[PDB]
């Protein structure tokens, strides 16, 4: 057993002048209802405003690519459709191992747009970084963002943008089994 | 470090 998958989200992704594919992230709904709703929100764009034309500005090999800085852009901004920070709803997933969907913050308590895709088993992030997602595919474009050559602040060097973004509904929950759960 | 922040980047 494990925790259902209720919800999907899209992205589909351009570096520089090259479209790259998809990246398909499962939501736990049921496990962190609040924030699942945020990140769905920010994906489809219904409130206004959201993730498509975001790009990830900060990518670190064998650790994570970041992105969903909605606002500013160079990953001090964003903001969440309950204000500008929402609390940290809890921590009942762990960032297990690789492709995990997790959100950036800055200290307790200060979630916005900012997120994060696992590429290690960040550990010492546990109780830390509310995690709500996992990506079920396009991990291959996962990568390709992983791989891309960047400065000395870990910002690609060609954007990695999010072109689109959206929803998919989810007709049959599925279960992602985790160990001991 | 390795850390995931929105602001203050760090170690
Ligand atoms: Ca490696
Ligand atoms: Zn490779």
């Amino acid at each position: 057993r494990g925790p259902s998958v209720t919800a999907k989200v899209f992205f589909d992704v351009r570096i520089g002048d090259k479209d790259v594919g998809r990246i398909v992230i499962g939501l736990f709904g049921k496990v962190v209802p609040k924030t699942v709703e945020n990140f769905v929100a920010l994906a489809t764009g219904e409130k206004g405003y959201g993730y498509k034309g975001s790009k990830f500005h900060r990518v670190i090999k064998d650790f994570m690519i970041q992105g969903g800085d909605i606002t500013t852009g160079d990953g001090t901004g964003g903001v969440s459709i309950y204000g500008e920070t929402f609390p940290d709803e809890n921590f009942k997933l762990k960032h297990y191992g690789i492709g995990w969907v997790s959100m950036a913050n800055a200290g307790p308590d200060t979630n916005g747009s900012q997120f994060f895709i696992t590429l290690t088993k960040p550990t010492w992030l546990d109780g830390k970084h509310v995690v709500f997602g996992k990506v079920i595919d396009g991990m291959t474009v996962v990568h390709s963002i992983e791989l891309q050559a960047t400065d000395g602040h870990d910002r690609p060097l060609t954007n990695c943008s999010i072109i689109n973004s959206g929803k998919i509904d989810v007709k049959t929950p599925f279960v992602v089994e985790i160990a001991d759960w | 470090x390795l850390l995931v922040t929105a602001g203050l980047v760090l170690a």
